[PDB]
C-alpha cells in the first residue's frame, strides 16, 4: 500500500515564510514518516531544485526568501522503519505564493 | 520508573458524560503516545484509541469513534480522556497506557479508573465486626473477618490496620444483590497477639466519600 | 482487522512443569523486518504489564522462565517451569495494522498439592442486629482444588435460601483458592433458632469439615 500526497500550504509571519502539511491518517509511533521537501522559483524548474528530507514533522521553516517573486513547493511521504521504506506517495498538489514587496 | 497516575472511581447516570485522566512522569511526556483501553468485567482488552501528546495528534478504533475523545495538556503531562451517550455497556475499567515506537505497543500501564453508569443511588456501606465466638477448635492462629455490605457503587478499599497487617488477609469479590454490593474481608493472625493488641478493620467507599474503621472486640 | 486466537482459554500446569500458550492470527503480523506481536501479563486486581515485546524479547524484569517464539501468523508463549507467581491470565495483542487487538485471553492455573478448607463461623454483629439485620458468615480459607462446597444447617433442617458465596482467585504464594458464603436472615428469623452449623465438603476427605455456633 501507498499513502496519499500529503497536503501543503504556505503561510507568512512579517517576511518569514513557512511550510506546513498534513496526511490522511496519523503516524503509528512504531514507524516514521520521511517527507522529501522541495520549493523553487516560477524561474527554475523542479529538476533543478533541491529537495531537502525531514523525518516525522509537519512544518518546515523558509530561509529569507527575494522580495516580488513568485514561488512554489511540493511534498511526498514513504513509510520507513529500521531501513526499509515504503512506495513514495504522489507529490503534494504544488502549492504557491507570491513574495511580498 | 515511569508513573501513571490515574484519576479516582465514577459512577455516572446514562446519557451523561465522564472525562477521566491520566498524569505522567518518569520521561518526556511528549515523547511517547498515550494509548487507552477498555477492560471490560471480566474479558479481554479492548483498545480505544492513541494520541500524541506532541502534535496532539490522534487515532481511534473505530468501535470506539464518537464515544471518545482523547485530550492532552503538556504543561501538566496529562492525558485525559472523555466519553459521552453513556450507558450501562459502557460500564468497565478504563487504563492509558504509554508507547515506545521501538515496539509499538502499551509498555507502561496506569492502574485504571472503574467506571460505573447506573441509575441507583450512591449508597454508604455497612461495617459489621466479625469476631470469634467461646471456643475454637485447636487455636494457633485464629482468624477474624469484617463485613461490609449495601453499598454502591464500587469499589471499595479495605485494609488491616492501616494495611500494615496484611499477611493472611482474604477480601473476597463483591456480590450485587438488589442494586446493593456487598464483601467480607478475613484476617488471620496468631492467638498470641488477640485480643493481645487490637486489630481494626479499615473500609473505604470513594463514591460515597466515607471511611470507617472498626476494632474487633471479642464478643461479650 | 487483525483477529488474534488464543488457544487454549485456560490450562491447569503443575508447578515446576512447563506452560505453552499459543495465538494465531486471522492474517499476517509481520512487516518492517519484525513481527508485531507482544505479550501480556495480568494479575487479578491489576494492570498488565508488558511481558514479551516484537515476538520474542523479554521486558526490562521478565524472569528467565519467560520466552516467547512465532513469525508470521502463529506465535508461543512458553513458561518454563510454571511458578505461582504466575498464576494469571496472559494476552497477546498485535499491532501491524490498527485497530490494535488482543487475544481472548489464557487463565493458568497452577496446579499442587491438595489442602482442607480452613472452616471459620460467625455470628451475626450486635451492629447488624441493632438494625433489623442478621447475616451469618463462614470462611472456608486456603484450599485445593477450587471445588469446594457448602450446605448450611440449621437446627438441624438444612438450608438453600439466602446462601450467597465468593470465590477469591488463586493466591500467587499457596496456589490456593478461597471463598466465603454468606447467609443472611431477618433479625426475628434469626433470633427463631439457637445452633447454626456450616459444613464443607472437599475432596479433601469424604469427611465434610463441620463448624457452628450457639447464641
Ligand atoms: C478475519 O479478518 C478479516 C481480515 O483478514 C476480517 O475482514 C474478518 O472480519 C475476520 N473474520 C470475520 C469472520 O469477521
Amino acid at each position: 500500500i501507498q499513502m496519499a500526497p500529503p497536503s501543503l500550504n504556505v503561510t507568512k509571519d512579517g517576511d518569514s515564510y513557512s511550510l506546513r502539511w498534513e496526511t490522511m491518517k496519523m503516524r503509528y509511533e512504531h514507524i516514521d514518516h520521511t517527507f522529501e521537501i522541495q520549493y523553487r522559483k516560477d524561474t527554475a524548474t523542479w529538476k533543478d531544485s533541491k529537495t531537502e528530507t525531514l523525518q516525522n514533522a509537519h512544518s518546515m521553516a523558509l530561509p529569507a526568501l527575494e522580495p516580488s517573486t513568485r514561488y512554489w513547493a511540493r511534498v511526498r511521504v514513504r513509510t520507513s522503519r529500521t531501513g526499509y521504506n515504503g512506495i513514495w506517495s504522489e507529490w503534494s498538489e504544488a502549492r504557491s505564493w507570491d513574495t511580498e514587496s | 520508573e515511569v508513573q501513571l497516575q490515574q484519576s479516582g472511581p465514577e459512577l455516572v447516570k446514562p446519557g451523561t458524560s465522564v472525562k477521566m485522566s491520566c498524569k505522567a512522569s518518569g520521561y518526556t511526556f511528549t515523547d511517547y503516545y498515550m494509548k487507552w483501553v477498555k477492560h471490560s468485567h471480566g474479558k479481554s482488552l479492548e483498545w480505544i484509541g492513541d494520541i500524541n501528546p506532541s502534535n496532539g495528534g490522534t487515532l481511534y478504533n473505530q468501535k470506539f469513534k464518537g464515544k471518545a475523545t482523547l485530550t492532552v495538556d503538556k504543561s501538566s503531562s496529562t492525558a485525559s480522556m472523555q466519553l459521552s451517550r453513556l450507558t450501562s455497556e459502557d460500564s468497565a475499567v478504563y487504563y492509558c497506557s504509554r508507547g515506545d515506537g521501538i515496539h509499538g505497543g502499551f509498555a507502561y500501564w496506569g492502574q485504571g479508573t472503574t467506571v460505573t453508569v447506573s441509575s441507583a443511588k450512591t449508597t454508604a456501606p455497612s461495617v459489621y465486626p466479625l469476631a470469634p465466638v467461646c471456643g475454637d477448635t485447636t487455636g494457633s492462629s485464629v482468624t477474624l473477618g469484617c463485613l461490609v455490605k449495601g453499598y454502591f457503587p464500587e469499589p471499595v478499599t479495605l485494609t488491616w490496620n492501616s494495611g500494615s497487617l496484611s499477611s493472611g488477609v482474604h477480601t473476597f469479590p463483591a456480590v450485587l444483590q438488589s442494586d446493593l454490593y456487598t464483601l467480607s474481608s478475613s484476617v488471620t493472625v496468631t492467638s498470641s497477639t488477640w485480643p493481645s493488641q487490637s486489630i481494626t478493620c479499615n473500609v473505604a467507599h470513594p463514591a460515597s466519600s466515607t471511611k470507617v474503621d472498626k476494632k474487633i472486640v471479642p464478643q461479650v | 482487522n487483525i483477529v488474534l486466537t488464543q488457544s487454549p482459554a485456560s490450562l491447569a500446569v503443575s508447578l515446576g512443569q512447563r506452560a505453552t500458550i499459543s495465538c494465531r492470527a486471522n492474517e499476517s503480523v509481520y512487516s518492517y523486518g519484525d513481527s508485531f506481536m507482544h505479550w501480556y501479563q495480568q494479575k487479578p486486581g491489576q494492570p498488565p504489564k508488558l511481558l514479551i515485546y516484537l515476538a520474542s524479547n523479554l521486558a526490562s524484569g521478565v524472569p528467565a522462565r519467560f520466552s516467547g517464539s512465532g513469525s508470521r501468523t502463529d506465535f508461543t508463549l512458553t513458561i518454563d517451569p510454571v511458578e505461582t507467581d504466575d498464576a494469571a491470565t496472559y494476552y497477546c495483542q498485535q499491532n501491524n495494522e490498527d485497530p490494535w487487538t488482543f487475544g481472548g485471553g489464557t487463565k493458568l492455573e497452577i496446579k499442587r498439592g491438595d489442602a482442607a478448607p480452613t472452616v471459620s463461623i460467625f455470628p451475626p454483629s450486635s451492629e447488624q442486629l441493632t438494625s433489623g439485620g442478621a447475616s451469618v458468615v463462614c470462611f472456608l480459607n486456603n484450599f485445593y482444588p477450587k471445588d469446594a462446597n457448602v450446605a448450611w444447617k440449621i437446627d438441624g433442617s438444612e438450608r438453600q435460601n439466602g446462601v450467597l458465596n465468593s470465590w477469591t482467585d488463586q493466591d500467587s504464594k499457596d496456589s490456593t483458592y478461597s471463598m466465603s458464603s454468606t447467609l443472611t436472615l431477618t433479625k426475628d428469623e434469626y433470633e427463631r433458632h439457637n445452633s447454626y452449623t456450616c459444613e464443607a465438603t472437599h475432596k479433601t476427605s469424604t469427611s465434610p469439615i463441620v463448624k457452628s455456633f450457639n447464641r
